[PDB]
């Protein structure tokens, strides 16, 4: 009713088909399209968040949606920077 | 070698004027003598570092550990005790002034001492179990009965792989 | 003597916050950076950003025998212990209200243990 | 002077400044003597605190032309010898000018049951920077210039403020 | 009503303003003898705290800050002056001097503390200058030059909380303090000015009503009330009112409360926004209340 | 109007119930705020703690707001000890403790008030508490472990306590030098405080050093002092800020030690 809670509901198939791409073996690669799926939805609901006339109520979602995966789309930046790292070393 | 060390350092102290700035490499100059094994011109070029920078708690160490290789039992402990008066961040280095006080003296208040401050910063350790082990085994009937709580307390931290069950 | 003048352009109120905070992100002044750092990543950042800088100096000044110079970097920072747990202690004794809550949300949260 | 305190300092600095804060200023050149000694030992602080105490006794107990002559003149020694100092440490310490030296030899004070009641001596301790010795060598320098135009001010000036003055 | 006190001020000459400290325990009052007075209020006493001269002209208003800053208190001057005074261990001396105007400087207010320590100046050139305190003594000056055609005349901040604008913030956001203020002058405007996400000052609304010269402009305080609301008075005799029914339309509708048989001068809102006081140019003072039928009804008549 | 009506016959806690009744919590939270920062009073009195306990104990007003009305109070009537306080009865330790270091601790150690200026230093000294304090190991708890220090030593002075407890008192004192070395002395009194510390200190240490040093038992007198080895003395006072008449006397008692380890080392 939100659109952004509307918006978001394929992710829970879209990284299944992500990891059902890769392997051990292609692990990071995994994680780097895990950041671009959410880095193209925090695209999407940005470019709805930004179209939204200030102070309406129902857009309280998309901008906690919004920013729930800006973190999440960081969180995995930073994941596949730094297990990177301790398995390199 | 040493005469590649003491040629480094000739022409080092070269380009070098002032005494406080030749102090100021005396460090450097200490590690390539250690590197050489010249453990006393190690020794010697780190207290004329150390009379220069009262307060490094690196120099001290060093000059610890030069200690420690030269058997000095409690002037490896003191450069370390003054180590860990200038960062008491080293966990290890109160742990290993209680490794050279149990190896020295078994009845040493200060071994004992070194111990509880180890055993305060690493519970569950079995270098620490060694260490309380060593002292009671030399406290008698009195040291015989703290022994059976310290096995049976941390046994429940660690299951021995062979040593404690047996004992 | 270039990070000696920095941080004096850092430590007199007459310079400007944000300037005193862009000589401190190059010269390790954490206490002039703070100052500017007004969210959860900008006060991480800023003891990452300072953690770095300060062991570089350590392995540097233990490594490179300069000669002739008579002024220190401030000891405050050359005799900064650091460790990624002090980090995220220290992030939670600030009195930045902001970050006491960010620093409470679910992935600053996961953020803190991934990095540790 | 020149070398006769070996382990000794604590003790000839002590005799001397409890002499001098027992007798009368004008009788006994106790802290010029102190003064020259402290300036021998390059103390230039400690030799400024007791000039400057000299000063603010001469002003408070001897109301005298030559009274204000050495007020002026020790608040001057006082003052060159913070000059002679790093503004880091160019300042005198003293207790609030108000607060009580009871002087040596002194019975302490009583109740009628006949107790010591020695109250909480709060030691409000006045600080004087280099500022305030260019002061009040300003205010010692005009109570002497009004005293060498007003004969009758003299009995009065040595101790009054700036107000006063004015 | 009833008196609590009669301040004599010993002023000389025409007092043009008579303000309070923000717990009623202070008076500051100003006037064409150039000077500025403090005085201690308490209990219904009266005592003299300072004559603060240094003005160089008459004295048009007086604004104390918000006590979070400390004992501060500015004024303003035919002479083209700001200056701000300052409380320290018990004595008042200048913490700033601010001349940068082209003509008399008409009226001040200070900023909610919510804000920051800001000052807002309306001049006679035109003109409207912002303060703003950056630390260790020192201010950031902001002129909005033309502000008013012909001159402004008042100016006045809208409160830190604008209502409705909290309802889209999830729990543990800041709020996004939209600093808003309103001005009135002798172009018979009252204009409403806003900062942008540069710092620079923009003209908001235009409110246009009174058929001659704006005396004066007064935000109503946002305690308990959902609306945002102004007063503001004119050389006609008029006083209108400014309601606001929602924040994200910044639609403004004129109400006319009173036309009086003379100038008003100022408008003066109580620290709960129900009741507003009148300045007439008989030299009385009138006390108006909203209903729950949201009529202006008198209440010193 | 009620709220109004209710402040100005003076039921301003009676206002805060009328507005506690606003649906909208971000005008309920400003309006109830606000009104407290006029009318909490620095003289906690009868009536304010009627009013206070009020406002918390039926009415669920958030401390906090109280203490942070009374420390905008507190800035208003220029009374930094009770601003300091009700910051603290806001949020934490770290404006009593550096109101202590400047204004408290270097008058307190010129008067010898040891057990006074402990008797705040012991209660900011908790893990609980001092893991939350700026600046404590370099300044609260040097002049704490001084104190501590002088402490045991007034007891080893009165009890037959052991080598355990000489041990630690030595590596107290060990652990103060290179520590008083570190503190952020302001004023003219505070490196006053910080150098009679330190001359203390260096006689502290002698007298822990000839209790680890005492004589054969062949005669019954009392440890010597200047008995003590100058090997054990000089590596710590040559840290110690004392000024150079202060330090003379050292020096002249670090002679004196020297020339009797030269003494007993020609027989």
């Amino acid at each position: 009713d939100d659109p952004g809670e509307a918006a978001s509901m394929s992710m829970f198939s879209d990284f299944l088909q992500s990891f059902l791409k890769h392997s051990s073996s292609t692990v990071f690669d995994l994680v780097e399209e895990y950041e671009n799926i959410c880095g193209s939805q925090v695209n999407i609901l940005s470019k709805i968040v930004s179209r939204a006339t200030p102070g309406l109520q129902k857009f309280s979602k998309t901008a906690s949606m919004l920013w729930l995966l800006q973190q999440e789309m960081v969180t995995w930046r930073l994941l596949a920077s730094l297990y990177r790292d301790r398995i390199q070393s | 070698s040493k005469a590649d060390v003491e040629r480094y350092i000739a022409s080092v102290q070269g380009s070098t004027p002032s005494p406080r700035q030749k102090s100021m490499k005396g460090f450097y100059f200490a590690k390539l003598y250690y590197e050489a094994k010249e453990y006393d011109l190690a020794k010697k070029y780190i207290c004329t570092y150390i009379n220069v920078q009262e307060r490094d708690p690196k120099a001290h160490r060093f000059l610890g550990l030069l200690y420690e290789l030269e058997e000095n039992t409690d002037k490896a402990v003191e450069c370390y005790r003054r180590s860990v008066e200038l960062n008491p961040t080293q966990k290890d280095l109160v742990l290993k002034i209680a490794e050279l006080l149990c190896k020295n003296d078994v009845t040493d208040g200060r071994a004992k001492y070194w111990l509880e401050r180890a055993a305060k910063l690493f519970p569950g350790s079995p270098a620490i179990y060694k260490l309380k082990e060593q002292l009671l085994d030399c406290e008698g009937e009195d040291g015989w009965n703290k022994l059976f709580d310290l096995i049976q307390s941390e046994l429940y931290v660690r299951p021995d792989d062979v040593h404690v069950n047996i004992r | 003597i270039w990070k000696i003048s920095c941080w004096r352009m850092a430590e007199d109120e007459l310079f400007n916050r944000y300037e005193r905070a862009i000589y401190a992100a190059l010269s390790g002044n954490l206490k002039q950076l703070l100052p500017v750092c007004d969210t959860w990543e900008d006060t991480v950042w800023a003891y990452f950003r300072v953690m770095v800088d300060s062991l570089v100096e350590q392995e540097i000044q233990t490594s490179v025998a300069t000669l002739d110079e008579t002024e220190e970097l401030p000891r405050e920072y050359l005799g900064a212990n650091w460790t990624l747990e002090k980090v995220f202690e220290e992030l939670q004794a600030t009195d930045k209200k902001r970050v006491l809550e960010e620093n409470q949300e679910h992935y600053h949260i996961v953020q803190k243990f991934l990095i540790l | 002077v020149e070398f006769p305190y070996v382990n000794l300092h604590n003790e000839v600095v002590g005799i001397i400044e409890s002499r001098a804060r027992a007798v009368d200023l004008m009788t006994h050149n106790y802290y010029e003597l102190l003064y020259a000694f402290h300036i021998y030992r390059h103390n230039y602080r400690k030799a400024g605190t007791v000039m400057f105490e000299y000063g603010m006794r001469l002003g408070r107990e001897v109301r005298t032309l030559r009274g204000l002559e050495k007020q002026g003149n020790c608040y001057l020694a006082a003052l060159n010898c913070l000059r002679l100092i790093r503004p880091e440490y160019a300042w005198i310490v003293q207790p609030v000018s108000g607060a009580v030296y009871d002087r040596p030899g002194a019975s302490p004070k009583r109740n009628h049951d006949g107790e010591c009641t020695a109250a909480p001596t709060n030691r409000q301790i006045e600080i004087l920077e280099l500022e305030d010795l260019e002061k009040e060598c300003s205010l010692a320098r005009i109570r002497l210039t009004l005293a060498q135009h007003d004969p009758s001010a003299v009995a009065v000036a040595g101790s009054s403020s700036a107000e006063e003055m004015v | 009503v009833s008196v609590i006190n009669t301040v004599d001020t010993s002023h000389e000459d025409m007092i043009h303003d008579a303000q309070m400290d923000y717990y009623g325990t202070r008076l500051a009052t100003c006037s064409s003898d150039r000077s500025v007075k403090i005085f201690d209020v308490r209990n219904g006493g009266q005592i003299l705290i300072a004559d603060l001269r240094g003005h160089e002209g008459p004295v048009w208003q007086v604004a104390w800050a918000h006590p979070m800053y400390g004992n501060i208190l500015a004024s303003c001057s035919y002479d083209r002056k700001v200056i701000i005074w300052r409380e320290e261990n018990g004595t008042w001396e200048k913490s700033h001097e601010h001349a940068g105007h082209d003509s008399s400087v008409n009226s001040v207010c200070w900023a909610p503390h919510d804000y920051g320590l800001i000052l807002a100046c309306g001049s006679s050139d035109g003109a409207i200058s912002l303060l703003t305190y950056t630390g260790e003594g020192q201010w950031e000056v902001k002129k909005i030059n033309n502000a008013h055609t012909i001159g402004c005349n008042a100016v006045s901040w809208a409160p830190a909380v604008v209502p409705g604008s909290l309802i889209d913030h999830p729990s543990g956001q800041k709020p996004n303090y939209i600093k808003r203020f309103a001005s009135g002058g002798c172009d018979n405007l009252i204009k409403l000015w806003k900062e942008e996400e540069d710092g620079q000052w923009k003209e908001e609304q235009k409110l246009e009503a009174h058929s001659d010269w704006v005396r004066d402009v007064a935000w109503a305080p946002s305690i308990g009330l959902p609306t945002s609301t102004i007063a503001s008075c004119s050389q006609d005799g008029r006083v209108f009112i400014w309601t606001c029914d929602d924040a994200s339309s910044n639609t403004w509708s004129p109400k006319l409360l009173h036309k009086f048989n003379d100038v008003v001068w100022h408008v003066s809102w109580s620290i709960t926004a129900n009741i507003l006081a009148v300045s007439g140019g008989d030299n009385k003072v009138t006390l108006w209340k909203e209903s729950v039928d949201g009529q202006w009804v008198c209440i010193s008549d | 109007s009620y709220a109004g009506q209710l402040e100005s016959e003076g039921l301003w806690e009676w206002a805060i119930f009328v507005l506690l009744h606003i649906d909208n919590s971000g005008i309920r939270e400003k309006a109830v705020r606000e009104l407290l920062t006029r009318h909490c009073q620095l003289l906690e009195t009868p009536e304010s703690w009627a009013k206070e306990t009020f406002l918390t104990q039926k009415l669920r007003v958030p401390a906090k707001w109280i203490h942070e009305a009374k420390a905008v109070r507190a800035h208003m009537e220029s009374d930094k000890h009770l601003e300091a306080l009700c910051l603290f009865k806001a949020e934490h330790w770290n404006r009593c403790h550096k109101l202590i270091i400047r204004h408290l601790a270097s008058d307190a150690i010129i008067n010898e008030n040891y057990d006074y200026l402990k008797g705040f230093l012991e209660d900011l000294a908790p893990p609980e508490r001092s893991s939350l304090i700026q600046d404590w190991e370099t300044s609260g708890l040097v002049y704490l472990d001084y104190i501590r220090v002088i402490e045991m030593l007034r007891h080893i002075q009165q009890v037959d306590c052991s080598g355990n407890d000489l041990e630690q008192l030595h590596i107290k004192v060990t652990s103060l030098c290179s520590r008083i070395e570190q503190i952020q002395c302001y004023s003219a009194k505070d490196r006053l405080a910080q150098s009679d510390m330190a001359k203390r200190v260096a006689n502290l240490l002698r007298v822990v050093l000839s209790l680890h040093h005492p004589p054969d038992r062949t005669s019954d007198s009392t440890p010597d002092p200047q008995r003590v080895p100058l090997r054990l003395l000089a590596p710590h006072i040559g840290r110690l800020p004392m000024p150079e008449d202060y330090a003379m006397d050292e020096l002249r008692s670090l002679t004196q030690s020297y020339l009797r380890e030269l003494a007993v080392g020609s027989l």
